[PDB]
C-alpha cells in the first residue's frame, strides 16, 4: 500500500488523502482517524481534542526556553448552540508566538484571527468547533510559551446589550468579522505603524496599554474592503441607541458606513463619514428601532497605504438618543487649490534697478513658476547674466535664457541642478529669462547682477591683421587654410575652396584662396590625385570626370602639383601653357547606403 | 506601441542610441565623423554637465554592448537650436559632439542630409526608426524597431490635430486609421525616406498627441530647413 | 488622450533595475516591501515589514510579467533588532535569511557593506515600485528607480518636528508623478556603492517638504555581522 506524494494514508490503509486535511478539525478519513489525539502529535501539550466544557492546554517547553521548531495546533469542540470563551494569561514575548484562531473548520479559515506580540485576551467564537493554531516565527531561544483555558456557555441567552457593548480590551468580545469583503480586521495594542495615519493610543484606556481594533497596518498598495458583523438582535418594545467611537486618520480614508440588515431585506444606512478627521476619536450616535430581528454591520472601505480606520468603545443603550456631548467631527482642511498657475511677480527686469529679490530666495520660490524677467538694455549693447548663487533640484525645473527679443526667441543655454553655473552673454539688447518649475519641492532659486555694457563676452579682435579663430587666437600666416592646427576649435582650417559659376552642389569651376585672395587654378599638370585632393578640400567623395571650358580668369591663378609627402603644392604664379579653366565635378561622400552584408531569405 | 518590426543588423547604421545615467533616454543620427543629430526635447535641461551622456553608435541590442562593430562613445558638448521654444513645439533639433572622432566599419555610417530644391510629395512611405514598446505605456524593446508611415502635408496636420500649431517648420506623418506610430515609448530618432541610392534625413522624431490614434499624425522636425544649421559641425 | 505628457519625456526612469542588481522584493501575496541584497544569503530591509509569511523575489523586473531572471526564496529566518520599538520607528531595520543561496547574474548581485557614513551630497540609488507616469489613475507595472543626493544631518533633523533620531537621515525626494513614488516602505538605498538607507517612513506620500525618512545602517553594521555570525 503506497500513497501519492503530498498525501498521507489513514489508519485503515484503505485510501490516500492530502496531509493538509489531517488534524484540521474536519473528518476526512473513512474511519475518522485523522482527528485522533495520538495521530495528531501536538507535542506542545500532548492532547489534541478538547470535547469537554472546560480544560487547558500548554505550549512546548513552558517553563524553559525551547530550541525545537514544532508546529502546534488544537481543536476544541462543544455541543451545538454553545459558545466557547477562550482566556489567556501570559503572552509578553518578543514575537515568536504567532497564534492563529479560526471560527469553524474548512474554508472559513482565512483571516479570522492572527495574534502575536500581545495578549489575545478573552476571545469568544460562536461555533461548535474552534481551530487554534500556534506557529513558531523562529527557532531562536527567545520565546517562552503560553497556557490557555476555555469555557462554554449558552450563546442565545445574550441580550442586545452584551452583543454590542465591547471596549475591545479582550478581542472582539461578541462580534464576528464579515466574510463578504476582501480583508478583515485585526487586534492592535498601542500606536500603529505608518505615521500620520492610524490611532496612536487606545480610547478606552487612554494610553498605549489599551486594546482595540483597526484596519491592517500592512504597507499595501491596493484598495480593500473591511467589514464587521453583529449578532442578531431580538425585537424590543423600546428603541435602542447605538454609541460608538470611530477613528479615521489618513489622507486616503475613503468612507466609513454602517448598514442595518433585517429579515425584510430593507438595508439602510444611518451612519456615514468621509475624509480625514485627524488623530482624534470621534463619537458616533444612531437610533435604531426594528420590529423584527436585525444586524448592525460596520462597513469600512480601505484605500492604499495611509488609509487606516479604527473602531473602539462600541456599546448599546436603551431609549431615544440623548444630546451628544461630543460634537460632530471636523475634517482636516485641504490645501487651497485657488489658482496654482503662477505668481507673476517681477515681470520686467531692466533700468538701473538693483539686484533681483523675490523676498523668499532663502526659503523657496512659488511652485509652477512661469514668470519672465525681460532683461533690456540700450541699442548696441548686450546682456550679461552673472549668477550669485544657484541651487535647484534634479532635472525637472529649468532656467531658460532667450535672446530673440520676440516670439522668435533664440535659446542660449539651460541651467539647473545644484552647484555653480557659468555666466550667459547675449547677442542682442534684450534677454528673456524664463523660470519653469514643477509643483513640488521648490528650491532656493537664483540671483544675478544683470550688468552689461558694450560688447561684453566677445574676445578682443586680433591686431597686426592676424586672422582670428573662434577662440580668439592669432593666425597670421602659418595656419591659413594650409592643413595645420593652431586653435583648439579647429576653425583655422575653414574651407577656402568652393565652386564658382556652378550649376549643382557638386558641379562648378575651381576657386581657391591661399591666404586672402580668391583665384582659380590652371590645367597644366592637373591629374586624378589633384582631383581627389580638391575633393578632400571640398569635403566631397571620390573624384569624377571633368572637362575644361575656357580660360575666363585673367587673375593670378595657382598652379597645383603633387608632392611625395601627401601635401598639395600651391604655387601662386601665372605660368601655364594653353590654360583652360576646369569645370571640376566630385562625387558625393559615403552617405547612408546599406553597404552592410544584408541578405534576404528566398522562402 | 505596436506597429514596428525588428530591423536587421546593419540595415540602419546611422541610427544610434543615447544613454543618460545608464538608461536609454534618447536616440541620435550620425551626420559626420564627430557629431550626431537628435531631438532637442531630450536634452532639455541635461546639457549643463556634458559628462553623463553616453552615445552608443551601431547599437542594435540594448542587452549587448560588446561587439567590435559597436563603438561606445562619450559626449562632451551638446548644442541646442536657438529657435527651440518648448511652447510653440518648433525647431526641436539638437546636436551632440563625439569624444574624438568616429570610424566607418560598415555598421557606423552617416545619414544623408536633405539637399536644395528637393521635393517630398506626401503619401510616400518613409521609414521610422526607434526602440518602441509593446503597449502605449510599455518598455523600450531590446531590438531596434522599424516601420513605414506615409508622409502627410502640413495643411491636413493642423486639421487632424487642432491642439498643435504645427507650422511650416514641422512636417507630420501618420495613418488615417492609425495603428502604426512612434509618438511614445522613446525619443525615436531620425525619420528616413529612401530615394533609390541615398537614404535622406527626412526628419527627426518629435512630440506627438498619442500613438496609434486615428487622425493623430506624429510630428517630425523638418530637416530640409535645418540643412544650413546642421552643415556647421562637419570636418 | 495625453495622460502623462504630449512630448517624448520619460523622466529618466530606470528600465526594470537596469544596472541595479542589488534590489529585491518581499511578497506575501502582493508587493508590500523591498530590500537590498547585502550578501548571497541575507537581505536588509526596514523592520516594519514583518509578516507571518514573506517571499523574497530577487531581480524582479515586472510585477506581472516574469522574464525568467527572477528567483523566489522563502524567508527561512526573520530576526529584528531587540531595541526596535513597536511604537517608535527608531532602529527600523530587519534581517531576513534566505533559505537558498542567491544566484549572481547580470540582474542579481550583492552590495558591499559600508565602512564610513557619507555626510552630504553623495549620490544614492533608491529602488521602489512607485508611479512611473506623470498623471493617471492606475498602478504602473514598471519598477521605479531615481537617483538622490544626501542632505545634511542638521537640516534633516530640523525639518521634522523632532521625529528624527541619531540613526535617521534624509536621502530621497522622488517628486512629480501622480502622487509621487513614495518610498515603497523599503527597497535598497545605496550611496557610492554602499547601502545607507532602507526607507523607514515619511510625511504622507512624499507630498512636499518632508519626502521620507531613511534608516542609517552604519550604526547597525555590527549587529548585522553578529547576526550573520550567529546564524552562519
Ligand atoms: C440557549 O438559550 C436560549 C434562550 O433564549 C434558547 O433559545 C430559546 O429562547 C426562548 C426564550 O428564552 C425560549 O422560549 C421560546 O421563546 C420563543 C420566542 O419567540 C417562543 O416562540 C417559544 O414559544 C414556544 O412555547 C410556547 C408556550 O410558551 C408555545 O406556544 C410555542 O408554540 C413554542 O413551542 C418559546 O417560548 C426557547 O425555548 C429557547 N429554545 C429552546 C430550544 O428551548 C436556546 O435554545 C438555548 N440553547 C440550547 C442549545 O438549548
Ligand atoms: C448598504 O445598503 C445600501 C442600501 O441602503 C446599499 O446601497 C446601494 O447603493 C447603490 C448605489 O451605490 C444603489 O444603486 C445601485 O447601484 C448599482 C451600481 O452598479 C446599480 O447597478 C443598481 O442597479 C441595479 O438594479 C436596477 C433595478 O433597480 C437594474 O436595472 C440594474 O441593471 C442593476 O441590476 C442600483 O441602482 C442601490 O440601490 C443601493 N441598495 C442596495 C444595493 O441594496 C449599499 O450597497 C449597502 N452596502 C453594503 C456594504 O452592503
Ligand atoms: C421607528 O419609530 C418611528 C417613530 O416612533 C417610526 O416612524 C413612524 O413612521 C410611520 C411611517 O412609516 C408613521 O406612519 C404614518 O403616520 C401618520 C400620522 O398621521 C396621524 O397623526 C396623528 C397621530 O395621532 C393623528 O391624530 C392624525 O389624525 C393622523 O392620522 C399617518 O398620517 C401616515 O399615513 C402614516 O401612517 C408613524 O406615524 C411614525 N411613528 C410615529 C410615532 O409618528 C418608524 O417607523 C420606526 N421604525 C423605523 C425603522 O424607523
Ligand atoms: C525695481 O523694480 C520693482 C518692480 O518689480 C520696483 O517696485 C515698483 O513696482 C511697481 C509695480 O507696478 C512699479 O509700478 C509703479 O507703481 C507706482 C505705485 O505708486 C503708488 O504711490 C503713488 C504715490 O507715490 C500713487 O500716485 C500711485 O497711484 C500708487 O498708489 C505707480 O505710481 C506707477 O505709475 C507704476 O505703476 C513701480 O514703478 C516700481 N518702483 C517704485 C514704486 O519705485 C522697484 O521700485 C524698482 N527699484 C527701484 C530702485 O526703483
Ligand atoms: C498606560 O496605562 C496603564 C494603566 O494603568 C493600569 O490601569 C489598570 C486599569 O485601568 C489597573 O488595573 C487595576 O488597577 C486598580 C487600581 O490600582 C487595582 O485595584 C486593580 O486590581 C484589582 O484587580 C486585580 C486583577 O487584575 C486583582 O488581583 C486585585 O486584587 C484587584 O481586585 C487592577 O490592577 C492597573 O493597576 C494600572 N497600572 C498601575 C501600575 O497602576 C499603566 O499601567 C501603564 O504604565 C501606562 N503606560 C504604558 C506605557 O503602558
Ligand atoms: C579609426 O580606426 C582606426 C583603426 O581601427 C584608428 O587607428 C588607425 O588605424 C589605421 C590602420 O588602418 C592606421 O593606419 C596605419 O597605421 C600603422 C601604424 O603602425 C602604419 O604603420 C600604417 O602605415 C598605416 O598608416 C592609422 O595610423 C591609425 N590612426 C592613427 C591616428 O594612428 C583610427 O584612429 C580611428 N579613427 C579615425 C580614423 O578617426
Ligand atoms: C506603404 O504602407 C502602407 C501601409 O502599410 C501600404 O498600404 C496598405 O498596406 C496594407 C498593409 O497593412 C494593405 O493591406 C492589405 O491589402 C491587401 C489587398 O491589397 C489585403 O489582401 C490584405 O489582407 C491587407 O489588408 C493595403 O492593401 C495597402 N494599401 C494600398 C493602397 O496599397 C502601402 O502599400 C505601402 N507602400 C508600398 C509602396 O508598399
Ligand atoms: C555682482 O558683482 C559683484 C562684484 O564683485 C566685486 O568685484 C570687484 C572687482 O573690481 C571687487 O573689487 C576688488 O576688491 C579687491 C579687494 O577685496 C581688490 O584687491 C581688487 O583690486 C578689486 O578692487 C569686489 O571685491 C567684488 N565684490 C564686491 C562685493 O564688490 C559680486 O561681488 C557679486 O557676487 C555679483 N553678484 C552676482 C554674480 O549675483
Ligand atoms: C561621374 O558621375 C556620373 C554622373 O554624373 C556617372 O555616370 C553615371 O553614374 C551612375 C552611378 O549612379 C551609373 O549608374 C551610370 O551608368 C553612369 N553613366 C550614365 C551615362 O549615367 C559616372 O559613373 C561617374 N564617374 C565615376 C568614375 O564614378
Ligand atoms: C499659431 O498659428 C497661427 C496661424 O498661422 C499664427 O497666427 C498668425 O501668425 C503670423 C506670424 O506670427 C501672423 O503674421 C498672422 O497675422 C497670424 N494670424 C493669421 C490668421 O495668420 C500664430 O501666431 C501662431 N502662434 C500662436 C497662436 O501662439
Ligand atoms: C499557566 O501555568 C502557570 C504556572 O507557571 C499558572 O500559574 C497559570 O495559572 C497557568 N495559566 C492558566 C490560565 O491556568
Ligand atoms: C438620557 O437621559 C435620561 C434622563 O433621565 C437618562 O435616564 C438616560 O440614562 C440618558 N441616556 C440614555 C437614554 O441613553
Ligand atoms: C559667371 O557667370 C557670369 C554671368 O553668367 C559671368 O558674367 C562671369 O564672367 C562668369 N564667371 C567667369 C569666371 O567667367
Ligand atoms: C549581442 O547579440 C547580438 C545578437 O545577434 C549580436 O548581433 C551582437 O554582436 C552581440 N554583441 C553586441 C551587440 O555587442
Amino acid at each position: 500500500i503506497e500513497c501519492l506524494p503530498g498525501s498521507s494514508p489513514c489508519t485503515d490503509a484503505l485510501t490516500c488523502i492530502k496531509a493538509d486535511l489531517f488534524c484540521d478539525g474536519e473528518v476526512n478519513c473513512p474511519d475518522g482517524s485523522d482527528e485522533d489525539n495520538k495521530m495528531c502529535a501536538t507535542v506542545c501539550d500532548g492532547r489534541f481534542l478538547l470535547t469537554g466544557s472546560s480544560g487547558s492546554f500548554q505550549a512546548t517547553h513552558y517553563p524553559k526556553p525551547s530550541e525545537t521548531s514544532v508546529v502546534c495546533q488544537w481543536i476544541i469542540r462543544v455541543n451545538q448552540g454553545l459558545s466557547i470563551k477562550l482566556s489567556f494569561d501570559d503572552f509578553n514575548t518578543y514575537y515568536t508566538d504567532i497564534l492563529d484562531i479560526y471560527e469553524g473548520v474548512g474554508s472559513s479559515k482565512i483571516l479570522r484571527a492572527s495574534i502575536w506580540e500581545t495578549n489575545p485576551g478573552t476571545i469568544r467564537i460562536f461555533s461548535n468547533q474552534v481551530t487554534a493554531t500556534f506557529l513558531i516565527e523562529s527557532d531562536e531561544s527567545d520565546y517562552v510559551g503560553f497556557n490557555a483555558t476555555y469555557t462554554a456557555f449558552n450563546s442565545s441567552e445574550l441580550n442586545n446589550y452584551e452583543k454590542i457593548n465591547c471596549n475591545f480590551e479582550d478581542g472582539f468580545c461578541f462580534w464576528v468579522q464579515d466574510l463578504n469583503d476582501d480583508n478583515e480586521w485585526e487586534r492592535i495594542q498601542g500606536s500603529t505603524f505608518s505615521p500620520f495615519t492610524g490611532p496612536n493610543f487606545d480610547h478606552t484606556f487612554g494610553n498605549a496599554s489599551g486594546f482595540y481594533i483597526s484596519t491592517p497596518t500592512g504597507p499595501g498598495g491596493r484598495q480593500e474592503r473591511v467589514g464587521l458583523l453583529s449578532l442578531p438582535l431580538d425585537p424590543t418594545l423600546e428603541p435602542a441607541c447605538l454609541s460608538f467611537w470611530y477613528h479615521m486618520y489618513g489622507e486616503n480614508v475613503h468612507k466609513l458606513s454602517i448598514n442595518i440588515s433585517n429579515d425584510q431585506n430593507m438595508e439602510k444606512t444611518v451612519f456615514q463619514k468621509e475624509g480625514n478627521y485627524g488623530d482624534n476619536w470621534n463619537y458616533g450616535q444612531v437610533t435604531l428601532n426594528e420590529t423584527v430581528k436585525f444586524k448592525v454591520a460596520f462597513n469600512a472601505f480601505k484605500n492604499k497605504i495611509l488609509s487606516d480606520i479604527a473602531l473602539d468603545d462600541i456599546s448599546l443603550t436603551y431609549g431615544i438618543c440623548n444630546g451628544s456631548l461630543y460634537p460632530e467631527p471636523t475634517l482636516v482642511p485641504t490645501p487651497p487649490p485657488e489658482l496654482p498657475t503662477d505668481c507673476g511677480g517681477p515681470f520686467e527686469l531692466w533700468e538701473p534697478n538693483t539686484t533681483f529679490s523675490s523676498t523668499n530666495f532663502p526659503n523657496s520660490y512659488p511652485n509652477l513658476a512661469f514668470c519672465v524677467w525681460i532683461l533690456n538694455a540700450q541699442k548696441g549693447k548686450n546682456i550679461q547674466l552673472h549668477f550669485q548663487e544657484f541651487d535647484l533640484a534634479n532635472i525637472n525645473d529649468v532656467v531658460e535664457i532667450r535672446d530673440g527679443e520676440e516670439a522668435d526667441s533664440l535659446l542660449l543655454a539651460v541651467y539647473t541642478g545644484p552647484g555653480p553655473v557659468k555666466d550667459v552673454f547675449s547677442t542682442t539688447n534684450r534677454m528673456t529669462v524664463l523660470l519653469i518649475t514643477n509643483d513640488v519641492l521648490a528650491r532656493g532659486g537664483f540671483k544675478a547682477n544683470f550688468t552689461t555694457g558694450y560688447h561684453l563676452g566677445i574676445p578682443e579682435p586680433c591686431k597686426a591683421d592676424h586672422f582670428q579663430c573662434k577662440n580668439g587666437e592669432c593666425v597670421p600666416l602659418v595656419n591659413l587654410c594650409d592643413g595645420h592646427l593652431h586653435c583648439e576649435d579647429g576653425s583655422d582650417e575653414a574651407d577656402c575652396v568652393r565652386f564658382f559659376n556652378g550649376t549643382t552642389n557638386n558641379n562648378g569651376l575651381v576657386r581657391f584662396r591661399i591666404q586672402s585672395i580668391w583665384h582659380t587654378a590652371c590645367a597644366e599638370n592637373w591629374t586624378t590625385q589633384i582631383s581627389n585632393d580638391v575633393c578632400q578640400l571640398l569635403g566631397l567623395g571620390s573624384g569624377n570626370s571633368s572637362k575644361p571650358i575656357f580660360p575666363t580668369d585673367g587673375g593670378p591663378f595657382v598652379k597645383l602639383n603633387t608632392a611625395p609627402d601627401g601635401h598639395l603644392i600651391l604655387t601662386p604664379s601665372q605660368q601655364c601653357l594653353q590654360d583652360s579653366l576646369i569645370r571640376l565635378q566630385c562625387n558625393h561622400k559615403s552617405c547612408g547606403k546599406k553597404l552592410a552584408a544584408q541578405d534576404i531569405t528566398p522562402k | 506601441i505596436v506597429g514596428g518590426s525588428n530591423a536587421k543588423e546593419g540595415a540602419w547604421p546611422w541610427v544610434v542610441g543615447l544613454y543618460y545615467g545608464g538608461r536609454l533616454l534618447c536616440g541620435a543620427s550620425l551626420v559626420s565623423s564627430d557629431w550626431l543629430v537628435s531631438a532637442a526635447a531630450c536634452v532639455y535641461g541635461r546639457n549643463l554637465e556634458p559628462s553623463k551622456w553616453t552615445a552608443i553608435l551601431g547599437l542594435h541590442m540594448k542587452s549587448n554592448l560588446t561587439s567590435p562593430q559597436t563603438v561606445p562613445r562619450l559626449i562632451d558638448e551638446i548644442v541646442i537650436n536657438p529657435h527651440y521654444n518648448r511652447r510653440r513645439k518648433d525647431n526641436a533639433i539638437a546636436m551632440m559632439h563625439l569624444e574624438f572622432k568616429v570610424n566607418y566599419t560598415d555598421y557606423i555610417q552617416p545619414i544623408c542630409l536633405p539637399e536644395e530644391n528637393q521635393v517630398f510629395p506626401p503619401g510616400r512611405n518613409c521609414s521610422i526608426a526607434g526602440w518602441g514598446t509593446v503597449v502605449y505605456q510599455g518598455t523600450t524593446a531590446n531590438i531596434l524597431q522599424e516601420a513605414d508611415v506615409p508622409l502627410l502635408s502640413n495643411e491636413r496636420c493642423q486639421q487632424q490635430m487642432p491642439e498643435y500649431n504645427i507650422t511650416e517648420n514641422m512636417i507630420c506623418a501618420g495613418y488615417e486609421e492609425g495603428g502604426i506610430d512612434s509618438c511614445q515609448g522613446d525619443a525615436g530618432g531620425p525619420l528616413m525616406c529612401q530615394e533609390n541610392n541615398r537614404w535622406f534625413l527626412a526628419g527627426v522624431t518629435s512630440f506627438g498627441y498619442k500613438c496609434a490614434l486615428p487622425n493623430r499624425p506624429g510630428v517630425y522636425a523638418r530637416v530640409s530647413r535645418f540643412t544650413e544649421w546642421i552643415q556647421s559641425f562637419l570636418h | 488622450a495625453p495622460f502623462d505628457d504630449d512630448d517624448k519625456i520619460v523622466g529618466g526612469y530606470n528600465c526594470e533595475e537596469n544596472s541595479v542588481p542589488y534590489q529585491v522584493s518581499l511578497n506575501s501575496g502582493y508587493h508590500f516591501c523591498g530590500g537590498s541584497l547585502i550578501n548571497e544569503q541575507w537581505v536588509v530591509s526596514a523592520g516594519h515589514c514583518y509578516k507571518s509569511r514573506i517571499q523574497v523575489r530577487l531581480g524582479e523586473h515586472n510585477i506581472e510579467v516574469l522574464e525568467g531572471n527572477e528567483q523566489f526564496i522563502n524567508a527561512a529566518k526573520i530576526i529584528r533588532h531587540p531595541q526596535y520599538d513597536r511604537k517608535t520607528l527608531n532602529n527600523d531595520i530587519m534581517l531576513i535569511k534566505l533559505s537558498s543561496r542567491a544566484v549572481i547574474n547580470a540582474r542579481v548581485s550583492t552590495i558591499s557593506l559600508p565602512t564610513a557614513p557619507p555626510a552630504t551630497g553623495t549620490k544614492c540609488l533608491i529602488s521602489g515600485w512607485g508611479n512611473t507616469a506623470s498623471s493617471g489613475a492606475d498602478y504602473p507595472d514598471e519598477l521605479q528607480c531615481l537617483d538622490a543626493p544626501v542632505l545634511s544631518q542638521a537640516k534633516c533633523e530640523a525639518s521634522y518636528p523632532g521625529k528624527i533620531t541619531s540613526n535617521m537621515f534624509c536621502v530621497g525626494f522622488l517628486e512629480g508623478g501622480k502622487d509621487s513614488c513614495q518610498g515603497d516602505s523599503g527597497g535598497p538605498v545605496v550611496c557610492n556603492g554602499q547601502l545607507q538607507g532602507v526607507v523607514s517612513w515619511g510625511d504622507g506620500c512624499a507630498q512636499k517638504n518632508k519626502p521620507g525618512v531613511y534608516t542609517k545602517v552604519y550604526n547597525y553594521v555590527k549587529w548585522i555581522k553578529n547576526t550573520i555570525a550567529a546564524n552562519s
